[PDB]
């Protein structure tokens, strides 16, 4: 069973080459009404599905150690963006699902991973990103990996346009390597979803 | 839903996949005996007429709707506006019947005369399209039999409990706009 | 049967109204009911 | 109907009337109602564009007067591929389970 | 009875308060499905015709209590006197249709064509004032279908098991005299 | 007990000098969820709160049958407004409270109304107001109208953008009398709250 | 119903004679039946 829809809301996906879903650092949510927002957060529904966003071209000359990265939260144009704007506080998880469509006759690997609190790592410490929550993708054997955390935090509510938590990491393990039958390249995108969406502290219009 | 696309199995997903909900529907309308079951103009008329189904509109509602399928029974009711007395006689006879009294004869009473007639064809079912010969056109055989009048004004033919085999295509007129055919609906006046 | 809606009975006899059948089924009802719904392998909502 | 080399991953979106136009990226349409899906062992995906509308029924035909549709749009986008240059996606339609038709009328030239 | 005004709480008081005794009533005749229950004549007619309530006078009494209401709901039976035959199609048709026999047809049958119609617009009940624009005037979609004949001499329609809902003012005469509009009630000659 | 609180949302309103509440037309609400939204329609709690509009000055010039009016929706620039400009259907009710305070040595009489599928009323039809769900404002008595009412129409979801089922309507009955103690002017205020917000047809993003 | 005053069934079934109502109330008599009447406060008679 390779097969595999995700629904989140009114949207769905289906893959047909995954390995499986990654569950990061834990199955559930911590508790969502803590005293922080004296019962005042409520949850946002329709916030939660999927949108979506362009991470990078897989080429040949990428090499070991390439590495792109998303901040998570990311301008976000839809819902989700508009709470941001209009809450003070908010939280929520993230369903996570990025594909590198070549071919089978490509070959290579990249090391999908969400990591917590970035910071730019060093060369050497780019050899134990397997510490994170992740997949990897190798053309023989998948084009989806899927992973899914939850929020987490030294705080229980978070402003995101002065923090983002989450970060999402692609990085050459292997090189893209192409033959007469390969693709040439391959481009790399995320869908993600956001879960869980709770706000609190409703400000005021702009005008 | 995913399938296999190939093996042509009928595959009927709904909104319940992304959470919405399947409604109630009713299709009286779109039953066959029902959709059938009206009059339709026959057009190309002379004195002596043999009924034929296929004579009605291509593309008029029973005309297209019969040419969409291939086989086809029905018994029948006509509306006939004629000078003189109209005459009818079943699938097979002779035309010079058509001159008899003893068949069944409708005197003249206005405005028109409508009877209700039998299939009479010694075919299990007719057929609106037959690839072959029977010494392209139909065979002499597929008919509601013949009637005859000093003038045949009109003529209505309305198939009554009709059943239908085997679909075949049903067109829509071509659009040429690039987007959608777009035509005068009905609207209030002023 | 279809367009018809008189509550009352016909005036004549049925082997008189219409012709009758004798004997010796809907293909495209059961070809229908029985299409795939739902999806196909595993599901995570 | 690709090649077993080919690869595509493809968008299909149901825009609902309230726009100008319709969306020309994956990204701006999926704030609609959408699914995506990838090429595999199966080769067919099917899909139900739900009757969201304000009345409870809606005209078959359509209006001169009607600029912009009335029911919306659908958009099919391809997400990206692999190798697929040549390959096609073959598009077919049906009736869904609580679909329906009411009001006879026979309206083509005749 | 006295009572607070502002807070707009129906109150109806009865003669008993100073020693009188309240009749028995009987108010069939203000009965809405009894009293919309008539024939009223359009009016503005033209061969092909799209029945739409809001062509009633406005003064007449089917008129006016219909225009005395919001949203509406109704059945309907008409009369037509036709010259040639009469074609009806349902709400949303295309104008072009009404050219067809496949489409309800009366052959005309003198004096004048009675038939009963039912509902078949798309909203779940119909409106005689709407605060916007569909694309002040009604939405299109508003009307009971369209007829079509040679001539339209004559059109009389009469609303079947009527429904009204949310109501608006209705008016009378105005009168200009100062104490009573006065007109000539019918009594006996010599 | 003259003295009411309102509660919509995490907005509250009281008021010392009411006569109660007045239910137009149907004391709850038409079935959500028909045909019409394939059961794809979903309910935004967010938005149902009260918002803010000035309607006019009630001054000793404005003679009987004066009229304002608000169609509702209006422009909305918070949560509510949000959601009229990103998805394509939509139907709510309304919680309508009307203010004018002035002292009691005023005298006069609003009429507050609110009207379904407005149109402009003659002078005669005027005197006939009443017919809708209203109460009145007297100086003497009352500084508050409070009128509740169902979301209605030929559709049972609606595009605002389009069309507006409901309006807003005061009238003057009798002009507003001043004395030397009296105020001058009375300043008439609504304080509107959406109710039952549902929504169908997630719109797609403009960028 | 309304208007209507024939001892006799109708000819024709309802199907046909009329529309048919689906389902998923009368205000104005509440309304009016939940008037205030007599008098407010003490009564010397």
């Amino acid at each position: 069973d390779r097969i595999l829809t995700t629904r989140n809301g009114h949207t769905t996906s289906t893959t047909q080459s995954s390995v499986g879903v990654t569950y990061g650092y834990s199955t559930q949510e911590d508790h969502v009404s803590g005293p922080n927002t004296s019962g005042l957060e409520t949850r946002v529904v329709q916030a939660e599905r999927f949108f979506k966003k362009h991470l990078f071209d897989w080429t040949p000359d990428k090499a070991f150690g390439h590495l792109e990265k998303l901040e998570l939260p990311t301008d976000h144009k839809g819902v989700y963006g508009f709470l941001v704007d209009s809450f003070a506080y908010m939280r929520n998880g993230w369903d996570v699902e990025v594909s590198a469509v070549g071919n089978q006759f490509n070959g290579g690997c990249l090391l999908v991973a969400m990591v917590p609190e970035w910071k730019e790592f060093t060369p050497r410490e780019k050899y134990q990103l397997t510490l994170f929550p992740h997949q990897f993708i190798s053309p023989r054997t998948n084009m989806t990996a899927h992973i899914v955390v939850p929020y987490l935090g030294v705080n229980r509510y978070d402003q995101y346009k002065k923090h983002k938590p989450w970060t999402l990491v692609v990085m050459v393990v292997s090189p893209l390597t192409t033959n007469t039958v390969s693709a040439g390249q391959i481009k790399v995108y995320a869908n993600i979803a956001p879960t869980h969406v709770h706000v609190a502290g409703e400000l005021p219009s702009k005008e | 839903t995913t399938t296999t696309g190939e093996s042509a199995d009928p595959v009927t997903t709904t909104v319940e996949n992304y959470g919405g909900e399947t409604q109630v529907q009713r299709r009286q309308h779109t039953d066959v005996t029902f959709i059938m079951d009206r009059f339709v103009k026959i057009q190309n008329l002379n004195p002596t007429h043999v009924i034929d189904l296929m004579q009605t509109h291509q593309h008029g509602l029973v005309g297209a709707l019969l040419r969409a399928a291939t086989y086809y029974f029905s018994d029948l009711e006509i509306v006939v506006r004629h000078d003189g007395n109209l005459t009818w006689v079943p699938n097979g006879a002779p035309e010079a019947a058509l001159s008899n009294t003893g068949n069944p004869t409708a005197y003249l009473k206005a405005p028109f005369t409508r009877l209700a007639l039998p299939y009479t064809a010694p075919h299990r079912v007719l057929a609106t399209v037959y690839n072959g010969t029977s010494k392209a056109q139909l065979p002499a055989s597929f008919n509601f039999g013949a009637i005859q009048a000093t003038t045949i004004h009109e003529l209505l033919v309305r198939m009554k409990r009709a059943e239908l085999y085997c679909p075949r295509p049903l067109l829509a007129v071509e659009v040429s706009s690039q987007d959608r055919h777009k035509q005068k609906i009905i609207a209030p006046a002023k | 049967s279809g367009n018809t809606g008189s509550i009352i009975n016909n005036y004549y006899m049925q082997q008189y109204q219409n012709s009758m059948d004798t004997q010796l089924n809907d293909w495209f009802s059961k070809l229908a009911s029985s299409a795939f719904s739902g999806l196909f392998g595993a599901l995570l909502a | 109907t690709g090649s077993t080399d080919s690869k595509a991953r493809y968008m299909v979106a149901y825009v609902p009337p309230g726009v100008e136009t319709p969306p020309d990226t994956p990204e701006k349409a999926a704030h609609c109602i959408h699914a995506e899906w990838d090429t595999g062992l199966n080769s067919k995906f099917t899909f139900s564009i739900p009757y969201v509308s304000a009345a409870d029924y809606a005209y078959t035909a359509s209006d001169v007067a009607e600029t912009t549709n009335v029911q919306g749009w659908v958009c099919i986008y391809q997400i990206t591929h692999g190798k697929a240059e040549q390959d096609t996606l073959v598009v077919s339609v049906s009736a869904g389970k609580d679909f329906e038709l009411r009001l006879p009328i026979d309206p083509r030239s005749q």
